[PDB]
Formats: C-alpha cells, sequence, structure tokens
C-alpha cells in the first residue's frame, strides 16, 4: 500500500549541473505504452 | 492529507523496508505520476486517501483527486532540467538539451539520463519553472544506456 512523502519545490535552480547528448531517434510505440528502436 | 504544490516520492512497505518506486507532481490539489509506478493503485498521504481519477496505459500517465493539470510543452529548442528524485537520495536538477523520438504519430522530446527506475515520475522542467513532462517511460540504444521520454499529457 503505497504513500507519497514532499521532496522539494519544482523551481530552475541556475548553475545546475549541465550534461547529457541529443539523440535523434527512430522509434515504435505499442499498445502496452513501451517504447522500441525500429531500425 | 499534505496538498501543497511540488515533487513527491512514491513509497511502498510491500517489500523490505521502505521502497521508492517513483515520484509525481502536486499542482493544483492534483496529484501527476506515471501508471507503471502505482499501476492505478489508491495512495495514503499521511491519514488522507488519493484516489486515481484519470488514466491510460499506453501514455503511461495517471491523475490521482482531478483531471490531468499540466499542459506546458518543451518550445523545440531550449534546454531543460530534469528534477531528479533518485531512492534514498535528496532532489537534485540536472539541466540538459533533449534529443527526439521520431514515430509514425509525430515527434516527441526525449532526455539521455540514466537514473534507477524508482526515478519514473521526476518531472522536467521548462526555464519559466513550468513542468513539460514526466521522466520514466524510454528505450535501451546499442550502447546499454537509457533515453526516457519527455511524456506529457493533456489537461481537457
Ligand atoms: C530498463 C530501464 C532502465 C532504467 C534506468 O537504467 C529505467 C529508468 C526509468 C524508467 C524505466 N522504465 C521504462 O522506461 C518504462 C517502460 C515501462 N513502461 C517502464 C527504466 N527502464
Amino acid at each position: 500500500d503505497m504513500y507519497i512523502e514532499r521532496a522539494g519545490d519544482i523551481t530552475w535552480e541556475k548553475d545546475a549541473e549541465v550534461t547529457g547528448n541529443s539523440p535523434r531517434l527512430d522509434v515504435a510505440l505499442d499498445e502496452s505504452g513501451d517504447f522500441s528502436l525500429v531500425e | 492529507g499534505e496538498t501543497t504544490d511540488g515533487v513527491y516520492r512514491v513509497m511502498t512497505r510491500r517489500l523490505l523496508g521502505s521502497t521508492q518506486v517513483g515520484v509525481g507532481v502536486m499542482q493544483e490539489g492534483v496529484f501527476h505520476t506515471m501508471w507503471h509506478v502505482t499501476k492505478g493503485a489508491a495512495l495514503r498521504s499521511g491519514e488522507g486517501r488519493l484516489d486515481p481519477y484519470w488514466g491510460d496505459v499506453k501514455q503511461d500517465l495517471v491523475s490521482y483527486c482531478g483531471p490531468w493539470k499540466l499542459d506546458a510543452a518543451w518550445d523545440g529548442l531550449s534546454e531543460v532540467q530534469l528534477l531528479a528524485v533518485p531512492p534514498g537520495e535528496r532532489a537534485k536538477n540536472i539541466q540538459t538539451l533533449p534529443g527526439i523520438f521520431k514515430t509514425k504519430d509525430g515527434d516527441i522530446g526525449a532526455v539521455a539520463l540514466d537514473y534507477p527506475a524508482g526515478t519514473s515520475g521526476s518531472p522536467i522542467l521548462d526555464k519559466c519553472g513550468r513542468v513539460i513532462g514526466l521522466y520514466g517511460n524510454g528505450v535501451v540504444i546499442k550502447n546499454g544506456s537509457y533515453v526516457s521520454a519527455i511524456t506529457q499529457g493533456k489537461r481537457e
């Protein structure tokens, strides 16, 4: 049986760690809401 | 229960100790998370009970106490912030320029950041602080690394 606890406000934080790339991906979405790579 | 706007952890005791299964957003009295986190189960906010109101397994979204409220969209150009809330660890912004999921039905923002599954439901923000979608439904690429979609609902 699941419960929720607060973890913060929702705010943009200037000089946060900038990271990760920007890939363009061909994907399909099935009826179970799972994405897959088209190839 | 606590209805203050903000980001929350989704906890269960049904397993060993207390386990973080996901994350969500409280806005305008409605709690927003991903369907695979709760499976549409009711939630507790202290002594308050939260009852599912809307949900769609294909969108992998669900809302509690009212209709989906978050209607902000990636502009297609700007960097975003993932407000990650990992299990056992403090909330932490991570700035990134999102990639693209190309599908037969149109193009979706994507973020290339790998976090634990229990981070699912963490929101993604624009520069004005508005939630443009939730993290936790995506794909594993040639490498072995994870890429989440930017998943956004419709506000009626
Ligand atoms: C294999 C894997 C890995 C990570 C991190 O490494 C994940 C991180 C967050 C969410 C996941 N799950 C999903 O994308 C959806 C697919 C279902 N609807 C749940 C993750 N799956």
